[PDB]
RNA sequence: UAACGAGAUUCCCACUGUCCCUAUCUACUAUCUAGCGAAACCACAGCCAAGGGAACGGGCUUGGCAGAAUCAGCGGGGAAAG
RNA sequence: UGCUGUAAAGCUGGGUCGAACGGCCUCUAGUGCAGAUCUUGGUGGUAGUAGCAAAUAUUCAAAUGAGAACUUUGAAGACUGAAGUGGGGAAAGGUUCCAUGUCAACAGCAGUUGGACAUGGGUUAGUCGAUCCUAAGAGAUGGGGAAGCUCCGUUUCAACGUGCUUGAUUUUUCAGGCCAACCAUCGAAAGGGAAUCCGGUUAAAAUUCCGGAACUUGGAUAUGGAUUCUUCACGGCAACGUAACUGAAUGUGGAGACGUCGGCGUGAGCCCUGGGAGGAGUUAUCUUUUCUUCUUAACAGCUUAUCACCCUGGAAUUGGUUUAUCCGGAGAUGGGGUCUUAUGGCUGGAAGAGCGCGGUAAUUUUGCCGCGUCCGGUGCGCUUACGACGGUCCUUGAAAAUCCACAGGAAGGAAUAGUUUUCAUGCCAAGUCGUACUCAUAACCGCAGCAGGUCUCCAAGGUUAACAGCCUCUAGUUGAUAGAAUAAUGUAGAUAAGGGAAGUCGGCAAAAUAGAUCCGUAACUUCGGGAUAAGGAUUGGCUCUAAGGAUCGGUAACGAUCAACUUAGAACUGGUACGGACAAGGGGAAUCUGACUGUCUAAUUAAAACAUAGCAUUG
RNA sequence: AAUAGGGUGAAGCCAGAGGAAACUCUGGUGGAGGCUCGUAGCGGUUCUGACGUGCAAAUCGAUCGUCGAAUUUGGGUAUAGG
RNA sequence: GCGAGAGACCGAUAGCGAACAAGUACAGUGAUGGAAAGAUGAAAAGAACUUUGAAAAGAGAGUGAAAAAGUACGUGAAAUUG
RNA sequence: AAACUUUCAACAACGGAUCUCUUGGUUCUCGCAUCGAUGAAGAACGCAGCGAAAUGCGAUACGUAAUAUGAAUUGCAGAUAUUCGUGAAUCAUCGAAUCUUUGAACGCACAUUGCGCCCUCUGGUAUUCCGGAGGGCAUGCCUGUUUGAGCGUCGU
């Protein structure tokens, strides 16, 4: 009853992909992503899961221009263009 | 269903391309490592969750 | 234990009022300069069936004083009124049925329905199927009108207060019994989720203050002080008396 | 006899999914999808069906000559004739009615 | 308390393998073969009687005895398994 | 291979192996395993054992191949039996679709086959959906709470328009005229809603492509027609008609827009059937025979209706009238008309298409020619749509976008010319996303190719009350490891002398009854029931008889023609059979208990428990 | 959005008979009901049947309750851990 | 976080979960949960060719210091097995 | 006596222990201060002559410019590629750029590749309609500008 015939009637998604994190964690009827909590402002992080911080963090993708600013950093923050040299 | 979104259809197109053999001339690469596409998917056997 | 039905009542979740299908509120026209002064001529346009209420509604169209318009207002049709009828309203508007009269222009024991608690509200006494307000006497030098509720209890209302005078139609529709099951669930289909009604006797101690036991039974007094808190008023609150109403009161 | 299939993604018996069956040029047998039926324009004051007034659905009045959505009378295609004629009897009665007051209504504004 | 009841109970008619008291028949297994091929469980293991013993032994003591490899059944024991 | 030590252990011979390692004096510790139902990994006995047994069932030959119970083709035998094992879809899947190759692993036997493996191919829209609307609801803003994450509120204590409409101006400035109750937004691939059909075509796409024929919306815009000197049309007593035939602000209405059941009527598709023109089958005998083709889309015109309405007239001797008794001096019957066009007919679309035959071309891309495609009938038939009615409720059975009409009379209009795109014809455009396939005893979810679960459309012949059961046509499958035997014990199913519950806690299980027609039917009762009470008789086949109707023709009470299955009776007849398979109540006398219909412990309790109407009390 | 075919035969209506009246009786018609037999459907009574390392972590077979409403059901939506 | 230097630290069941296409594969509606997996050889020199086989393979041969290193790759213990 | 069972040895299996490594981990110390509306972190989808992943990048897509260096890349192929040279390869360096759809995410909306409006240019006989290209339109708050509102209020 509970079991098996049960669980034959699930084709109903409770869940679709988050826009924000593209997960499937978009609750449908609360329009709410259970993992990064979007629309939030905020992203949805807590101190009791640091495993959770592991998976989606500083790192975790490619740091696109956060690579760069060390090595900006180190230059004094250029302006200009390089000079050949005689 | 037939009736899909495009969403959805974009995620079934990246899909079908990653689930492709490993092309052979890789094995012939010097310090390679890799044996065998191991990302394969069967349509019955791993749901893409999507 | 658990939280009892009386107190999952208030949060209203599954227990609002089923207002699909109701055909407005049922309220006077606003008290404006027409009816403060003079009055003002309506026509009965449809006398309809409200899901819900035991009374039938009366739309009545009016003109507005001040814009070229129809106005459509939504009366508990009286007892006698009809499609057609032409309805009065105001301070100088006639005695007949389905006129809207303020209460120091009836006379006393005029029958009197929909009448105004306060005045302007549009409406809240009498308005239930065969019902209606008897007024007892006037008096004119604090501007004061008693009026007879359909509970027996005398009121004091202001003489500007409104009311339809007749009787609230549809009335005795208590006679006949409703004899299934069925008839009281479709009764409550348009109402609101009431129905049907476990005995809280026949709970377990989680439920209700009266379940649990060998045998069904209540084990203290049914009657609750009106001073006990949410999940303790079940059963007989603030009870002055018990027991068979034997002679008068 | 041959069996036909909707020829539409909606598989369910609703309002807008009725269908017939029609024979085909071709000797076959496939499903028609059929229109919701027209409603009959009805007048304001006692309800009944206008004649002369085409049964169209609303939007296909848009796409019809005048002629067929109305009739050459005041109120043509807004009230029935019979509603018409209590309108301009009433209206005449009433207003003559309304001269007789007043002359009336003068002859005690004067000497009482 | 009429009507209703997959509610509990007693009696009567009809009916019958429920029984006296069992017999016979059909299909699918089981059985044998080709292919395929698990699991529970397992201190070591596996014949009895008495004795004593953690007071009901497969093992100890004293007797009876004791001959390869095995197949189908079976449900006494393994104070069988879970 | 041995030696040393009581021992923990140390050293050594031989084999294997390939890059580091030891003795002694000290330091240091994540330092010694047989157990912890220890952890992780690996391997056994059991054991070639249990088993691979639901869904009726397969066989012969040929081809392919190294290899065939299982692949392909042919022949046969079967099944699902239109409430399908058929043909589609929604959810869900995501390439499973198609072609070619292919068999290491998977398809609990096999495999040359596959939803497996590999390489490629494949989804075409102004008209089908989404998109738009609002539903229950979700939710910004102004504000008000809250330390705050955030909560409340959506007509709300707000100075809330990214307003429109014109004459314009080319001066990219303007002049004004009206309004702003309500109005952020999201929320339906089953609600509402602009518009497409037929024939053909692919290996796989088609209401999407090709051929033809249409339609809607938005824009531009000319010609014809129409109108005006009585400026913004005529006709009809009227219902109203038409090719058109000004109309701002504002307002009023209508459509969108609506439960359920009952019988009736009409249509459509299907079923049934006659003639004729073809084709196929049977032919020992018979059969003017059995089977089969004979079709007509969206769209345009004319015509077509119950209801409703108009004119005439004035009604008791009351008449008209439905299967169902409702209507009429508030105007019936009669006579004459108007309207909706649901539905049918004719014509165009359109025979040029499709279908069925016959005759020829040819490896042949692909054909070419000829003929026919016609005229009816029937009905308590089945399904479905619509219509006019009737019943029912302490139940009266959404909203909005959107479209139209009317009221109103602003403004602008002619004569040598003026207006209008609601009359006809013509020109341009319609973007974005989905579109393959499965929809299930193998494409979804149950760990799986699981006897479970999962919403819906179409529905042939016979028997019959029946869409039940049984047989068959179209379509589809023949899938489920197989071979040989037929012990015990099983599982599923049968029968049984005489007795008939003696068995057992208990008639548990089985048996008996069963359809229909006719007869007969008790106590009790809330008068409705009980009741199919109980208890009896009949039932086949064949040959007849009688009754029950329609349309025409003027004691027409008659003739002519046509037509559906219902009922009743009689004779004969037979191994006394006959609802012959299928289908299908056992009954009676009482007690306890709950009034009844209904509900719950998904997965051990369905009950006397819960609910209920009714009664009463309290605020 | 879905729900074969029968039985029974409530109001209302038509006709006839009896009666002084108040009224009564008979034959039709009609098609009501949380009525009834019984399919699909929904449920799950009994065999305390099968299976019970199953087809299945609840199924299979027969038997059975109910089957026009307090009915069954898709999708949308609301209610969230004292 | 960025850039460096170290250690009486661990040495692939250890050390971070991750020495490897590791927060990967995979599970769950979701929050979350979350592995296994290093080593031929100095160098592919990764076995040409003949022969049996439908093929996989086998037997000769060949490369290599070694095939007692053949990718099911250094050494190759025990259970278990011929 | 065979077979069978058990024990032992040799060889071959099963399996992956032991030994030896180690571009990894862990801990300690030293030095530094550098994300984002000038659009970050993160996500999705794409990009190579032949790529699925990892790595890199964004329709200028395993990269463009510049500076330095000085002859490669490499599994195969190939220059309308290069060698006493503005010259191979190079995230060697890096100061100039590109940066799809998004994301605090900003026209509104988003389970939709949904729906607007403004300016300039351009095509279709067009101030109004349809198509294309480029540039724009979020909220709170601050300073200022302009246009306003209120018998709140001053003057004539
Ligand atoms: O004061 C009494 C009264 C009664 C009632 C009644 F209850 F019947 F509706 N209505 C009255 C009315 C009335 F409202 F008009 F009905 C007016 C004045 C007196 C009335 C008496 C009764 C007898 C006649 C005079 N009025
Ligand atoms: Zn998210
Ligand atoms: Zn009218």
């Amino acid at each position: 009853g509970k079991g098996t015939p049960s669980l034959g009637k699930r084709h109903n998604k409770s869940h679709t992909l988050c826009n924000r994190c593209g997960r499937r964690s978009f609750h449908v009827q609360k329009k709410t992503c259970s993992s990064c909590g979007y629309p939030a402002a905020k992203m949805r992080s807590h101190n009791w899961a640091l495993k959770a911080k592991r998976r989606r963090t500083t790192g975790t993708g490619r740091m696109a221009y956060l690579k760069h600013v060390t090595r900006r950093f180190k230059n004094g923050f250029q302006t200009g263009v390089a000079k050949a040299q005689t | 269903p037939s009736q899909k979104s495009f969403r959805t259809k974009q995620k079934l197109a990246k899909a079908q391309k990653q689930n492709r053999p490993l092309p052979q001339w890789i094995r012939l690469r010097t310090d390679n490592k890799i044996r065998y596409n191991a990302k394969r998917r069967h349509w019955r056997r791993t749901k893409l969750g999507i | 234990g658990r939280v009892i039905r009386n107190q999952r009542k208030g949060a209203g979740s599954i227990f609002t009022s089923h207002t699909r299908l109701r055909k407005g509120a049922a309220k006077l026209r606003t008290l404006d300069y027409a009816e403060r002064h003079g009055y003002i001529r309506g026509v009965v346009k449809q006398i309809i069936h409200d899901p819900g209420r035991g009374a039938p509604l009366a739309k009545v169209a009016f003109r507005d004083p001040y814009k070229y318009k129809l106005r459509e207002e939504t009366f508990i049709a009286n007892e006698g009124v009809y499609t057609g009828q032409f309805i009065y309203a105001g301070k100088k508007a006639s005695l007949n049925v389905g006129n809207i009269l303020p209460l120091g222009a009836c006379p006393e024991g005029t029958i009197v329905s929909n009448v105004e608690e306060k005045v302007g509200d549009r409406g809240a006494l009498g308005r239930t199927s065969g019902n209606y307000v008897i007024i007892i006497g006037h008096n004119p030098d604090e501007n004061k009108t008693r009026v007879k509720l359909p509970s027996g209890a005398k009121k004091i209302i202001s003489s500007d207060a409104r009311g339809v005078i007749g009787v609230v139609a549809g009335g005795g529709r208590i006679d006949k019994p409703l004899l299934k099951a069925g008839r009281a669930f479709h009764k409550y289909k348009v109402k609101r989720n009431s129905w049907p009604k476990t005995r809280g006797v026949a709970m377990n101690p989680v439920d209700h203050p009266h379940g649990g036991g060998n045998h069904q039974h209540i084990g203290k007094a049914s009657t609750i002080s009106r001073g006990a808190v949410s999940g303790q008023k079940a059963g007989l609150i603030a009870a002055r008396r018990t027991g068979l109403l034997r002679g008068t009161q | 006899a041959q069996r036909v299939t909707y020829r539409r993604r909606n598989p369910y018996n609703t309002r807008s999914n009725k269908i017939k069956v029609v024979k085909t040029p071709g000797g076959k047998l496939v499903a028609q999808h059929v229109k919701k039926a027209a409603s009959r324009v009805k007048c304001g004051d006692c309800g009944s069906a206008l004649a002369g007034i085409s049964t169209l659905r609303p939007r296909q009045y848009a796409q019809v000559s005048k002629t067929h959505k109305t009739v050459q009378r005041a109120y043509g295609g807004s009230r029935c004739a019979n509603c018409v004629k209590e309108r301009i009897v009433r209206a005449f009665l009433i207003e003559e009615q309304k001269i007789v007051k007043r002359v009336l209504k003068e002859q005690q504004d004067k000497e009482k």
